[PDB]
């Protein structure tokens, strides 16, 4: 929980166990405290690089979904452009051999 | 408090008619004609010249009936009086740019119908003067 | 006694959050000559285009900060981490009651 | 935002300023009084459209002037929290950017400015240019910002803005 | 329309009272003293109390008496519709 770090406020996880955490598109985890604290100071920029955040692309949740950063990125990359490939490949393949390349 | 992102408007500015740049510039142009073709004896002020120049600097329309046509297509949908002027005065280009200016627009209708709405706005947009 | 201890823990945790939230939003301009606390909503009238700096109202003096003691852009981290120090000193007492 | 509602204000006329047409004297004085001012409830009155109805003459003791409850419809300007409009850069300072939207003055703090557009005090004209010199935002430029907090004051209303938002710059 | 009812039925006799004569003579004297157009023709006088008295006999003073009723309504009266009493 507190081992992944915190961007701006840095003092929020130690104040409330049932904290509402959010995610973005580049691949970070920002709680609800960093959303309002960064908007009154700047806007929607990535604390590490430069990722613009205009639309409401935040997924609010209080169950602590992003546990491991490795298993949360593979679930978003498949349900984006790889989920649409589940129909085009069966229209040309003939054996279970090319499906191992997608995995 | 008042908030334009969540449509938090008071009881006085809830059902008020909004105006854009070319509309105010048109009404202020009639006041200029009353000073050139009549003049009377009283002189105006510099504030009227600065306001008239600022409206024409950001204006994008010309004809009178053309402006009222833009505020017509942006009303039949589930929108608001504030969201109507933001999509008519600024004249958005793409469908994704419209939602970037209004936070309360993403939680409405899809972008399939919004693309056809902006087609009429860009058609009547005066590219040159 | 079980609920009385938990009653004070909710007010002691919110007292630091209230005193910190009511201290970051105040001011950030003060003249070191006339000792006048200015705000950020008056920068359009306290500016002089012939010098590029800020001035005052009834006098022509240069302003500075606003007494560095409030949680500013950099001093907020020093005061925010003080609330996290309550967890290690009370973890032996909170884990037992939980 | 430019609105169009009905306004009601008590106009005082001097007893000597009557003339032949009494209705024409009150109308000519209305345009040279309510215009250019601003209120905390209606907004910045620019000009009066069409005169609606004109009341009678109310006379009160101890006040020799005459009052006419003239009802009209004038345009106003009341900014709200969250409006995205364009601005014109007037002054550029190392502390913050000074922009103005017509008769309204704005303000952009330093923390709302990206680190790429850093202030360069070397050259004489102040501007906010990037490291690779891509865009240059100097005096008298058409930019875009978002209103953060509004404030009314006699006539010159205040409305702080931000620049860190996306889809801004020279439009 | 919900309060002024002077264009239908009037109950008070059309006659000027001693209270209305004092206000008309006092209000008109203050207006003329502040440079006001004389309704009648001046013959050569400078007393402000006499100018307003001469205009009262000529019933040319453009004022309307608004008598507020104690119930909540009010009635209107003119100079020509009220005969002065001396
Ligand atoms: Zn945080
Ligand atoms: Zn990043
Ligand atoms: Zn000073």
């Amino acid at each position: 929980m507190d081992d992944q770090g915190c961007p701006r406020c840095k003092t929020t996880k130690y104040r409330n166990p049932s904290l509402k955490l959010m995610v973005n598109v580049c691949g970070h985890t920002l709680c609800e405290s960093c959303v309002d604290l960064l908007f009154v100071r700047g806007a929607g920029n990535c604390p590490e690089c430069g990722t613009p955040l205009r639309k409401s692309n935040f997924r609010v949740q209080l169950f602590e979904d992003p546990t491991v950063d490795k298993e949360v990125e593979i679930r978003k990359k498949v349900l984006k452009i790889y989920n649409k490939r589940e129909e085009d490949f069966p229209s040309l393949r003939e054996y279970n051999d090319f499906l191992e390349e997608v995995e | 408090e008042e908030d334009a992102s969540q449509l938090i408007f008071p009881k006085e500015f809830e059902t008020a008619e909004t105006l854009l740049n070319s509309e105010v510039h048109m009404l202020l142009e009639h006041r200029k004609q009353q000073n050139e073709s009549a003049e009377d004896e009283q002189e105006l002020s510099e504030v009227f010249m600065k306001t008239l120049n600022y409206t024409a600097r950001f204006s994008r329309f010309k004809n009178r009936e053309t402006i009222a046509s833009v505020r017509s297509l942006l009303l039949q949908k589930k929108l608001h009086k504030f969201e109507l002027a933001c999509l008519a005065n600024l004249c958005p280009e793409t469908a994704e740019e419209s939602k970037a200016l209004i936070p309360s627009l993403e939680g409405r209708f899809e972008d399939e119908e919004l693309q056809q709405i902006l087609d009429d706005i860009q058609t009547k947009r005066s590219f040159q003067y | 006694l079980v609920n009385v201890v938990k009653y004070k823990l909710d007010h002691m945790r919110r007292r630091i959050e209230t005193d910190e939230r009511d201290s970051t939003n105040r001011a950030s301009f003060k003249c070191p000559v006339c000792s006048s606390t200015f705000t950020d909503l008056e920068a359009n009238q306290l500016f002089d285009p012939m010098t590029g700096t800020f001035r005052c109202t009834f006098c022509h003096t240069e302003v500075e900060e606003d007494e560095s003691a409030m949680p500013k852009k950099d001093a907020r981290t020093l005061l925010a981490r003080f609330n996290e120090q309550i967890e290690p000193i009370y973890a032996l007492l909170r884990e037992t009651e939980d | 935002m430019f609105y169009h509602i009905s306004l009601e204000h008590e106009i005082l006329l001097h007893p000597r300023y009557f003339g032949p047409n009494l209705l024409n004297t009150v109308k000519q004085k209305l345009f040279t009084e309510v215009e250019g001012t601003c209120t905390g409830k209606y907004g910045f009155v620019i000009a009066v459209t069409t005169i609606d109805n004109i009341g009678a003459g109310v006379i009160q003791p101890g006040r020799g002037f005459v009052l006419y409850p003239v009802k009209y419809k004038a345009i106003v300007f009341r900014p709200f929290k969250g409006e995205v409009v364009d601005a014109v850069v007037t002054q550029v300072n190392k502390v913050g950017l000074f922009t103005e939207i017509g008769p309204m003055s704005c303000f952009i703090s330093r923390h709302s400015i990206p680190s790429e557009m850093e202030f360069d005090p070397n050259s004489n004209p102040p501007c906010y240019k990037t490291m690779d010199e891509d865009i240059v935002i100097q005096q008298d430029d058409e930019i875009r910002l978002k209103i953060v907090g509004t404030r009314v004051d006699k006539n010159d209303i205040f409305a702080i803005g931000s620049l860190m938002d996306d889809y801004l710059g020279l439009v | 329309g919900e309060r002024p009812q002077a264009n239908q039925k009037r109950i008070t006799t059309p006659y000027m009272t001693k209270y209305e004569r004092a206000r008309v003579l006092g209000t008109r004297a203050l207006q003329i003293a502040m440079c006001a157009p004389v309704m009648v023709e001046l013959e050569g006088e400078t007393d402000p109390l006499l100018i307003a008295m001469k205009e009262l006999k000529a019933r040319k003073i453009p004022i309307i008496i608004r008598r507020y009723l104690p119930d909540g309504s009010y009635e209107d009266w003119g100079v020509d519709e009220l005969i002065i009493t001396d």
